[PDB]
């Protein structure tokens, strides 16, 4: 048969009817996190060698 | 289950060189240390000896250091512990405590039934000041314990380890390393304290719980237990 | 047969038109204002030395200390990272293993590979051994990856094109998540574990939901087989790197691509990414024997992990961010600080 | 330093290490060899003489052999194949029957040369065996090898026919240097084929100790 | 006229020219050749070699025995530059020697033990000695050193410096009749070693012709190289110990009280002894640098 083609539609209009927020304030969203979570990676910012567990 | 049963007990004349079987079933017994250990007829608990997995590490106490010799035989998982120069001092009951080591492991979890002896006519002190206090069901009772020398290591873990002795029956695994809670026992015990200073606490106190607390060591060899703090009513 | 091709090809138009209707601005112009993280040193804080053939995959631990890792001498370890101290050494039934994964509580861990099997072993035992708590099969294709929702919930992508959420108590598959054409090669959870992210052969990747199991979203762009996938630290991003020799960022909210990270100098497909605790840094694993960190924001490679002799295969990053662990198919893996 | 528990800890796991050396080396005493073919090609036929992969177990003159049938694997090819990087060699089946129709030795030369030409068997020696040679016989005996390959010139008999074929399959390595093909008219017969994978295996395994030593 | 004791009776020193015109280029040209070519062989298999298999073990003891060998030499060589006058007094002069017989000896040693380990590997290639661990070449190769050292230690506790005339000689090969071990060891360790090289080197043609490799170029290569090997190993140890087998004869035959005959014979017996320095600087060009690997 030729169920694979309606499925395949089924999905195309399930994720076409979806909320789409705009590229520029979610790129902020993702600057927002970065910034705000930039104070606790270690990877980052070196960490000193005093709190860092693999010193040696 | 997970079961070790001692054998080889009996009266021994002085200088005797009576030898004391453990033998394990339930459990990889060649991947776990084994250690003795001792309890006078009315005294409390006191470590004997310690053999590796693998054998390769061998540690006595001072009070039997070359009368006494510890030894596995893995194929058939049986732990002996070979006496020589038996002394009125030896008369006691002996426990064939289990204990793995590794990362997050609980070293004395499992203890043996234990097997009774009699015999004819630097380290660590681990004080537990209070002897026996009376308790209620339904009440609260914080269990103190005092050590000689800092338990805390460079690791940043306290190497300081909760038992309790129910009436007839052997020690049980409380608290490994003064704060985690071993498996099985249930939420109501806390251990908690820093260097040189532990205590154990009862929330919720009630039945099946009365007996002997012995707070131990497991900082360096040899390990030290404390008197024992004695809970009834 | 052909109204349903002609309505699905009005489908993708009208996708891609909504798609680029809310493109106004590339995060590269909006981000460039920002200082570049500049020059990143790491250096090999430890190499665990146990391994004696080609490591396909690890997974670190929840407390950031323990990691298991699996390599094709059918051995599964778990390393104490703090002093390199081998944990457990599992012996695998089947040496075929390209998949790991480690429980969140600390007391599973999972493996699978060519034998169509995903394997769960206890870890704390009353017998102070390790026993494989349960074999999940009903894979017809290879397991590619796994991961542990909880102590009992566990999603695997096989190489069968397909997803599967099983039920380690009962050993049976609680949902199938059918939309690829090609074979799962990579997974990841989001961190509410709501959703996940899995990139297939197809170049191609799709958002689905647990819970009952669907397509959300699909996100294309790629140019050749997706061989990895990680979640942003929000949540609502992700990367990919597949064998086009590029990585890409895909935004969940926008549906949309955000930006790539390639390099003409780089030609070999990328074997595994990871963001850092921030997210601000992504680490990815290539064939040229070394791992690239990338400035997410920015899209210019940060600094080079080359520690390995041969080609970077598994690549994680500790849960506090203090530590990148890069196993590679020489027998070694290597934390980097 | 380290504590009481620490110092056990590192004992525990010096023994897993001696554990896994002991393991690694008993291991690489094994000659790993992947089965390949394309289905009716014979590898059951030429397995029996000794849902995923799998793997098969003998022993002959104090050698231990494993034998890793992917067979059943439905999946992308290239996805996995660079797991046996690493065999002793490769053992490719076809059947010379399979030329009737269906073109199918037109698939068995595909595949070989997807095989052969690859970047990761590079140095890896490939057995071929030949299967079906009595069919072969009697397929000759009335249709000719014309219908499968458009150019032949010899006549409709089994020696020709055969060395011509083993000819079309040899020329399809194309690193001739670096990797040896070992061809061999299998059949029922007698326990020869697994004597000749024993013979191509001891060359491979000199060549590659040649390698080790830095000589070859 | 020539007689001198060296701590023992009948000893015939002698210092006479064409020492001091044909040894110091052919020293010195070793000198610089195998000085290269060990420097060379050394960094590649210290700072380039990761994969270190027991024969590539084996082969940095090869190679660390013949830089010791050859950086050895500018002594020897100053030595030869004034005839037999020795100038750098006891210590240095003994050490000097010791290390010359010690090194020479791992050397051959090392390449008997690689000659084996390629016998074991062609014509027993399934053979637990061919996958020994790391480990186990390590302690191998230890134990063979210590072998060395331990009968060659002999020139170490000995008062070296003689003092001929107004000379200083740095001999430990001189000519007095005392079968001592410096001369049995001399023998052997050209012979037995030659006896093993030997048997090995035709086991492995005869086992890969039979085989039918030959039709191969590498396979080809490695015969030539296995063969040029032993024809090399010959050619620098021979000439020596056949000159020192004429010594032996002479000595208990016709010159046992008188030696006004030795001088050709002692000239000619140094001119090939430099021979075995030679091989030293030969052995990287035809084990390191030759191997495809390079
Ligand atoms: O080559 C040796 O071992 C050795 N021993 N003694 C002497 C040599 C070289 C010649 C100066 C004198």
């Amino acid at each position: 048969s030729i169920a694979q083609a309606r499925k395949l539609v089924e999905q195309l209009k399930m994720e076409a009817n979806i909320d789409r927020i705009k590229v520029s304030k979610a790129a902020a969203d993702l600057m927002a996190y970065c910034e705000a979570h930039a104070k606790e990676d270690p990877l980052l910012t070196p960490v000193p060698a005093s709190e860092n567990p693999f010193r040696e | 289950d997970v079961q070790l049963v001692e054998s080889g007990g009996g009266l021994v004349q002085p200088g005797g060189s009576r030898k004391l079987s453990c033998s394990a079933s339930g459990f990889a017994f060649s991947s776990f240390g084994m250690h003795w250990v001792r309890q006078a007829p009315e005294k409390g608990l006191e470590w004997v000896a310690y053999i590796s997995s693998g054998s390769g590490t061998i540690y006595y106490a001072d009070t039997v250091k070359g009368r006494f010799t510890i030894s596995r035989d893995d194929p058939k998982n049986t732990l002996f512990l070979q006496m020589t120069s038996l002394r009125s001092e030896d008369t006691a009951m002996y426990y064939c405590v289990r204990s793995i080591y590794y990362y997050g492991s609980s070293p004395f979890d499992f203890w043996g039934q234990g097997t009774t002896l009699t015999v004819s006519s630097s380290d660590i002190v681990m004080t537990q000041a209070t002897s026996s206090v009376p308790v209620t069901p339904g009440e609260s009772v914080s269990i103190s314990c005092r050590s000689s020398k800092s338990l805390l290591h460079s690791n940043g873990n306290t190497y300081l380890y909760w038992f309790l002795q129910r009436p007839g029956q052997s020690p049980q695994l409380l608290i490994y390393r003064m704060s985690n809670l071993a498996s099985g026992v249930p939420d109501r015990f806390s251990g908690s304290g820093s260097g040189t200073a532990f205590t154990l606490t009862i929330s919720r106190l009630e039945a099946e719980d009365v007996g002997v607390y012995y707070c131990m060591q497991h900082l360096e060899y040899p390990l030290t237990f404390g008197a024992g703090t004695k809970l009834e009513l | 047969l052909d109204q349903l091709r002609q309505e699905a090809e009005q489908l993708k138009n009208q996708i891609r038109d909504a798609r680029k209707a809310c493109a106004d601005a590339t995060l590269s112009q909006i981000t460039n204002n920002i200082d570049p993280v500049g020059r990143i040193q790491m250096r090999t804080r430890r190499t665990l030395r146990g391994h004696l053939a080609k490591i396909y995959a690890m997974h670190w631990g929840t407390d950031s200390r323990l990691l298991v890792s699996a390599s094709q001498d059918g051995k599964l370890i778990i390393w104490d990272s703090y002093t390199t101290n081998k944990v457990h050494a599992i012996p695998l039934r089947s040496s075929w293993v390209m998949t790991c994964a480690y429980a969140p509580s600390g007391n599973y861990v999972a493996c699978g590979g060519l034998d169509n099997i995903c394997s769960i072993y206890n870890l704390k035992t009353r017998e102070g051994n390790v026993r494989v708590s349960r074999e999940l099969a009903g894979h017809t294709g290879y397991l590619s990856c796994c991961r542990f929702l909880d102590d009992n919930q566990i999603v695997t992508s096989s190489g069968d094109t397909t997803c599967a959420l099983w039920d380690i108590e009962t050993g049976q598959q609680t949902t199938t998540f059918t939309g690829h054409t090609g074979d799962v090669m990579s997974l990841s959870l989001a961190p509410d574990t709501r959703l996940f992210v899995s990139g297939a052969c197809d170049a191609s990747a799709k958002l689905w939901d647990v819970r009952e199991g669907m397509c959300r979203q699909t996100f294309t762009g790629h140019e050749s087989d997706i061989n990895a996938i990680c979640f942003f630290p929000n949540g609502n991003a992700f990367a990919t790197g597949s064998d086009d020799a590029t990585c890409r960022l895909f935004d969940l909210r926008a549906d949309q691509e955000l930006m790539t990270y390639s390099h003409d100098n780089i030609i070999c497909g990328i074997t595994s990414v990871s963001f850092s605790k921030s997210g601000r840094l992504l680490l990815a694993g290539y064939d040229d024997f070394n791992c690239n960190v990338w400035d997410a924001l920015k899209a210019d490679r940060a600094g080079v992990l080359a520690g390995h002799d041969n080609r970077v295969s598994c690549l994680g990053v500790t849960d506090d961010g203090m530590a990148v662990a890069t196993g590679s198919w020489d027998s070694f893996l290597k934390i980097w600080n | 330093t380290l504590s009481a528990e620490d110092k056990a800890a590192v004992e525990r796991s010096k023994m897993i290490d001696r554990n896994l050396r002991e393991d690694g080396e008993k291991a690489a005493r094994e000659v790993k060899l992947l089965l390949l073919g394309a289905g009716e090609s014979g590898k059951s036929t030429i397995v029996k003489q000794m849902t995923g992969i799998v793997e098969t177990h003998f022993t002959f003159k104090d050698l231990h052999f494993k034998m890793f049938d992917v067979g059943a694997q439905r999946s992308e090819r290239k996805k996995w194949i660079h797991c046996f990087e690493g065999v002793t060699a490769i053992i490719f089946c076809v059947a010379l029957s399979d030329y009737d129709l269906v073109n199918r030795m037109h698939e068995s030369m595909k595949l070989f040369d997807s095989i052969c030409n690859n970047k990761w068997f590079t140095d890896t020696s490939i057995i071929l065996f030949l299967n079906k040679k009595d069919l072969f016989e009697e397929k000759i005996k009335k249709s000719p090898l014309t219908i499968c390959y458009p150019e032949y010139a010899g006549s409709n008999t089994y020696e020709e026919a055969a060395a011509y074929i083993q000819c079309q399959f040899e020329d399809l390595n194309k690193r001739k240097d670096t990797k040896e093909i070992y061809t061999h008219f299998t059949c029922s017969t007698d326990t020869k084929n697994v004597q000749f994978v024993f013979d191509a295996v001891t060359d491979v395994i000199i060549k590659n100790n040649l390698k080790d030593c830095g000589l070859f | 006229d020539h007689f001198l004791e060296i701590d023992k009776k009948n000893c015939c020193v002698f210092r006479d020219d064409f020492i001091v015109k044909v040894l110091p280029p052919v020293l010195g040209l070793e000198f610089i050749f195998g000085l290269l070519g060990n420097g060379l062989a050394l960094w590649i298999f210290c700072f380039h070699l990761k994969s270190w298999k027991s024969s590539r073990i084996f082969l940095f003891n090869l190679a660390v025995a013949d830089f010791l060998l050859i950086i050895c030499l500018p002594f020897l060589m100053d030595n030869y530059v004034r005839r037999w006058d020795w100038k750098f007094g006891d210590i240095p002069c003994r050490l000097m020697l010791f290390m010359l017989a010690m090194n020479r000896q791992g050397s051959i040693i090392f390449l008997t033990v690689v000659a084996v380990d390629r016998y074991f590997r062609v014509v027993h290639p399934h053979h637990a000695l061919n996958k020994i661990s790391n480990r186990t070449a390590a302690i191998i190769s230890c134990l063979l050193w210590g072998i060395t050292i331990g009968l060659t230690v002999h020139l170490l506790k000995k008062k070296m410096p003689i003092q001929n005339g107004g000379a200083n000689l740095c001999s430990s090969f001189s000519i007095c009749h005392t079968f001592q071990w410096h001369e049995a060891m001399f023998l052997l360790e050209f012979f037995l070693p030659l006896g093993i090289i030997l048997f090995c080197s035709a086991r492995i043609i005869w086992s890969l012709r039979q085989r039918q490799m030959d039709r191969h170029a590498k396979i080809k290569r490695a015969i030539t190289f296995i063969m040029v090997v032993a024809i090399v190993f010959v050619i620098c140890f021979l000439p020596s110990v056949v000159v020192r087998i004429r010594i032996f004869w002479l000595l208990h035959t016709s010159g046992t009280q008188n030696c006004e005959v030795y001088r050709s014979v002692d000239l000619a017996f140094f001119i090939t002894l430099s021979f075995t320095y030679m091989n030293s600087m030969l052995d990287p060009v035809v084990y390191y640098f030759s191997s495809p690997s390079f």
